[PDB]
Parts: C-alpha cells; structure tokens; sequence
RNA sequence: CGUAAAGCGCACGCAGGCGGUUUGUUAAGUCAGAUGUGAAAUCCCCGGGCUCAACCUGGGAACUGCAUCUGAUACUGGCAAGCUUGAGUCUCGUAGAGGGGGGUAGAAUUCCAGGUGUAGCGGUGAAAUGCGUAGAGAUCUGGAGGAAUACCGGUGGCGAAGGCGGCCCCCUGGACGAAGACUGACGCUCAGGUGCGAAAGCGUGGGGAGCAAACAGGAUUAGAUACCCUGGUAGUCCACGCCGUAAACGAUGUCGACUUGGAGGUUGUGCCCUUGAGGCGUGGCUUCCGGAGCUAACGCGUUAAGUCGACCGCCUGGGGAGUA
C-alpha cells in the first residue's frame, strides 16, 4: 500500500526528469509543501503550485538546464523502515557541499546548510544531488 | 505560414514518439505535422545553413531514396555544390581514406576514358572498365570533386539515412535533417518536420535550400 | 450471494436508516447473515474447498469489522455481537 | 535471489514490522542548551626533560555514553476530533471448463448371444509369439458394462495455486462493468499457526470397458533383466480417510506508486446519421514485438528483470549432502 509518500514524490520527480517530463502532479500534502519549497528555494525545481479544494494536487514545474536535467539524483534517506535523526554535528554534507540534504528540523523544514547555520539537527529527509 | 504549400505530413506506420511535439495528428489513421511548428524550424535550418554556406564550405545534400534523384542532383548540381544520390556507402565521412583512393579511382578512369587509352589492347577489359566507371560514378557522383570531408550535412530522410547520420554525428558535422514522423531526431543538430517521400515536397524542399546555399558573400 | 429482500432487511434492521447500508454493524450483520446460510451449505457437500475459501474470507473480514469496532466504540461493540449471538 | 547459490507449492491469519489526509493537545522518540558523571594511565593535539629517539611528563581535546533539568515542536509516536482520493457495504447487470451434489445423451473400444460367410487375421523394418476350419478376422442384429466426453476449441476462459472441457437441474464461491448512496483508514505484509495442495503411493469398501508398472512369452542383440511385438495384474474409476510432494516453473514472494510506443485477443460500458459486418472514447484480464532504463550477457521491457516504498522468505565455493 502506499507507506511512503514523501519516496513516492521523490520517485515522481526523478523519473519525470527521466522522461523529460514538463510538470509532475500528485496528491499534496503540508509536508510535500515544505519539501517542494525547499527545492524551489534551493534551485532544483521551476516552481509548484498546489490546487483543488477537498483533494488537493501538488504541481511541480520542473527544470532542465540544457538538453540534460537538473535533479541529477534525488535520493529519500529516512525511510519508514529506518529512520535516520542526526543532531548539528552528525549533519551531512552531499557531493561536497554541492547538493542539498533536505532537513526537518524542529524549526522548521530546511536545508543542511540553513540548519548548520541555525545549530540545529534533526531527521534528514532526502539528499538532492 | 504556407511555405509548404503541398504535404501537410504523411506516416500512419511505425510513428515515433520523439515526434510528439511536432504532430498536429488528426485525419483518417495518418499523423499531420504540425507546419506552423516546421516555419520556425526550416526557418532556422536556412539561417545556419546560409550561415556556413557563406563561409565557403561544402554542404553534401543526400537522397539516396527516390525520387529524391535527380532532384538531389539537380539542387546540389545548381549550387557549387556535392551530393550522394544513390547508395551510400558505409563509410565515406568516417573511413573518407579508404574512399578518398576510389574517387582517385574515378578520376584517373575517367580521364583514361574520354582522353587516353580506352579503345587499347581490349574490347572486353574495356567494357568491364566502362562499367566500373558506371558502378564508381553512381555510387562516388557528387562526392568526387569535394577533396575535404564537409562542412555540413543535409539529409532528406532521416530514418533512411540513419547511417550517414549516425556518421556526421560520429564526426562533428552538423546534420540538417527533414525528419518524418516515423523518424527520430538522432543527432540531427537542425531537425525539420516534414514529408520525406513526397516529391512535391522535396523539390519546393530543396528548391529552398539550393536557393539559400548559392548566396555566398557573392 | 443473499437475497435482496433478505439485505434489504438487514440494512433496515442495523443501519440508520435505509442506504447507510455501509455502516459496521450492517457489513457485520450481512456477513452474519451469509456465514450462518453458507453452515447449512457446508454441513453437506464438505468437500466444495472452493466455495469455503469464499466462507474463510468472510469470517476473516466480519473479523477485521469487529476489530474495529471494538476499538471506535465499545458500547456499539457490545450491543453488535449481544444481538447477533456471536462471540460465544 | 529469471538462467551462476538463493522466491516457501499456494493462500488465510495471530504476535511482529509498516501505515493516506486535516486540525488541536502532549513531547515519549528527535533536536538544542545546561548540570552531574564518564577514575588515572593509553590514543590524539600543543609544549617541556633525558645529547636525539624510544621513554618520561605539563595542559587540553577525547571518552562517540548515561541520568536529570530547561527549552523547540518540523517529522515519528500517544490522545481527541475529523475528511475522502486507500479499504469495504448496497443497487443493476455481464462473461466464465470456478467448486460440490444429482441426472441424462451420443459416438467408440471390449465382452456375451445369434445370422451371413470363409481361409486366414493380427503384428512388424522384417518376423515370430498370439488368435483361427471347435469357424477367426470381416459383416449385421440384440444386450451388458465401464471409462472418457470428438467437432465447438482459440499464445480462448475461470480459479490463490494444484487445476477445471458433452448437455440439464440443484446448492455455492469469486471477478468485472454502469451510475448513485453509505461507512469512514476499517489498510499492507506476515515468523510460529492453520487450511488447500497434480501424479504416483497407502488404508477400508465398491467397481473394473480401455490403457498399463510388475510379470510372461516372441524378437532384436555379442548380451538385452530395454527400446519393438503379443498377452497382462496392481493401478488408473467411485466413497471416505491418509500422504504431502513435482521442471508444484512466468525456474521471477506479496501489496502500492511512477515512467515513451505498436499490433492483437477476450469481457463490460458511454457517445455519435446504427444511414451495415461502423466512427470516437472509457474500464477488467490477457498475447506478441519493441523505446529509455536495467542486465555478466541472454534478455526483461507500463503484466519490468526500469525508477521507488513496506513486509516476508531464502543465499554465501564444488563434493560429501539435502545425506547421517
């Protein structure tokens, strides 16, 4: 059954640049919000829309630098089965720092540099590569 | 707008779905390509192509299918310029060596045929050589007095001419292809969504081409 | 299956009204109902190992119903399986 | 983990693991800070002393931990309330070798009785054993009995899998479709457990036409405990119980999501002059070929062996050995 949506929007959006895809919808929710704010503030996605009254749809523009894509790897870490909490030292870092770790943090939903900065941990949701 | 005044697309057989943003696509079982999608792009392909053909190159229009003969050979053959016609062979951009010595083949058969010795010592011997000068001149036609490997490529088919394709993109050459919508835009560097088969098609077709290719610096 | 006056009388009996025919104490009393026909089916024949698989889904699924009803609202649980003399 | 070792034969399901979506509260997990502790030596860093080094040594860092207190509340959990996109119920139909019980029908084989009729029949590569003037084989009539159900029949259908094929009745399971209503996360997987599970086999009682392990004879052969021939018992068939396995195989666990296409088959349904054996859609199941992608390759390819998530099962060189 569906036990992971966060992998399941993960999944839509690596292989809808995959299929060079123009825009990827699917069922929303406020912590696929906050992860797709993430992406568009750090630059992998155009940009999102969420529609619909009592069944809301997130819409996720996506981007394509040249012929080739720009979510070269989107990865989900804390899965269901095992979830993965590191505090601000254990924070890690992907492909050397060029690359994002989409962090839920106390604070809020943010990236690894944003909550290194912040000084705070939490559960690392995805790497963005 | 109405350029193309006579082909509206064709292929209802084995379309390709890389040929999806190019499809209008309605009638009768066949796939109409969308033409105020081609405007733009032959548009585009005339621009380029103009662009290197006034920097003194060579273009090597290609129609192996018919009846893109002679219509290959009369718009190449009204410009300055080179073609292939009939077979191509595989391989005279990538090993251009090896067919670079069977034009030098043509050259010195060809001018022991008009001028030296053709009637000498044979009548058999010289009708086998008369006959190679047939086989050497519809296969190396247009090519023979090109001396350089080109500086661009135009195909009339692109799944047809896959191999010639498959070669300008193995060598960096630019490929100026009118695709079909069976076909697949490869490497095709300047994709034009047309009709490949019609000769109606093809003859306004290169008729432009041939008419932007001729103005040089002039 | 049942027959349609035969359901129709369950959903009278159990729901709110007639068409809250979806509501646990109907799918409850309605497989109630199939289970106890299909005791007199499976007394004979006994060897119809297909239609009983049919027979296991139902009281695994009225199973299930109960579960959650007993787990929403025990009072609703109480007077369900009090009048349908399940339970033992 | 298709073919190298590796997917339980298939399901149901307890404990377990995981769990759609919204709001409020808590703050257990999680995070931040503080305090107490984490002995000294040792490791590490910056220094100092032995002529240097090993060695000794000063200060720090570290000891990734635990406990308590203070906070943060995004995610997970608890609690309360919901919501429908998951799951399920109801209405109406559809197709089907799904199952169990009962009956019946027609061809054919064998046997029995009788008519005609006469010298072979059967069999094989060739033969012989075998049957036959006590009248076979062929042929016609009448009867008995058992099993299986030609044609339809189709990479057709149904079933979880094993599997299910005349026709009719009775009892019964599931699937799918159309519109609408209802419940409201009731879900997914599943170790142990339980059930079903071809064929052969076993037990008790029937039945026994054909076929046929064993067995016997004839051949073949160097031999022939075989292949071939002529017979032929258990068995195959029925009732009830056992067994519990198969190359139980798509050698591919279940459930869910996403990702270019083409040609079919089968079963629904909606719309349009139905102006016909049409045109346009929309579902369910299924076959062949192929794109990206994957793959050791072969190939798989929207029914994945692609891209992911949940849970289970299993693998760890060959043999010995799936044996003691």
């Amino acid at each position: 059954s569906m036990q992971d949506p966060i992998a399941d929007m993960l999944t839509r959006i690596r292989n809808g640049q995959a299929a060079n895809k123009a825009a990827v919808t699917m069922p929303s929710s406020k912590l696929k919000v906050a992860i797709a704010n993430v992406l568009k503030e750090e630059g992998f996605i155009e940009d999102f829309k969420v529609e619909g009254d009592t069944k809301p749809e997130l819409e996720l523009t996506l981007k394509y630098f040249q012929g080739k894509a720009v979510v070269e790897s989107i990865q989900r870490v804390s899965r269901p089965g095992l979830r993965i909490y590191k505090r601000k030292d254990e924070l890690p870092k992907v492909m050397a720092g060029l690359g994002i770790a989409v962090v839920s943090t106390s604070k809020g939903v943010m990236t690894d540099r944003a909550a290194r900065q912040a000084g705070l941990g939490g559960e690392i949701i995805c790497y963005v590569a | 707008m109405l350029k193309a005044g006579v082909h509206f697309g064709h292929q209802t057989r084995y379309w390709n779905p890389k040929m999806k943003p190019f499809i209008f696509g309605a009638r009768n079982k066949v796939h109409i390509i969308n033409l105020e999608k081609t405007v733009p792009m032959f548009n585009e392909a005339l621009a380029e192509l103009n662009k290197i053909a006034s920097r003194k190159g060579k273009i090597l229009f290609v129609g192996t299918k018919r009846a893109a003969s002679e219509a290959v050979k009369d718009a190449a053959l009204s410009c300055d310029q080179f073609f292939v016609n009939h077979r191509w062979l595989g391989g005279m951009l990538t090993n251009w060596k090896t067919v670079r010595q069977s034009i030098k083949r043509l050259k010195d058969l060809e001018t022991q045929s008009q001028d030296g010795t053709f009637d000498k010592l044979t009548k058999k011997e010289a009708l086998m050589r008369t006959r190679e000068l047939e086989k050497l001149e519809n296969s190396l036609g247009g090519i023979k007095d090109m001396g350089g490997l080109p500086d661009a490529l135009f195909v009339i088919d692109a799944d047809h001419e896959h191999i010639a394709i498959k070669e300008a993109n193995n060598l960096g050459i630019p490929v100026f292809a009118i695709v079909d919508t069976n076909s697949d835009p490869d490497g095709v560097d300047f994709v034009i969504p047309g009709n490949d088969d019609a000769i109606r098609a093809v003859t306004l077709y290169l008729g432009a081409v041939a008419a932007t290719v001729r103005e040089g610096r002039s | 299956s049942l027959s349609t006056e035969a359901t129709a009388k369950i959903v009278s009996e159990f729901g709110r009204d007639a068409n809250d025919t979806g509501s646990t104490e109907v799918q409850v009393a309605l497989l109630t109902a199939q289970i106890n026909h299909l005791q007199g089916h499976f007394a004979e024949h006994k060897k119809d190992h297909h239609s009983r698989r049919g027979l296991l889904r139902m009281v695994s699924q009225r199973r299930k119903l109960l579960d959650y009803l007993k787990r929403k609202d025990v009072a609703r649980y109480t007077q369900l399986i009090e009048r349908l003399g399940l339970r033992r």
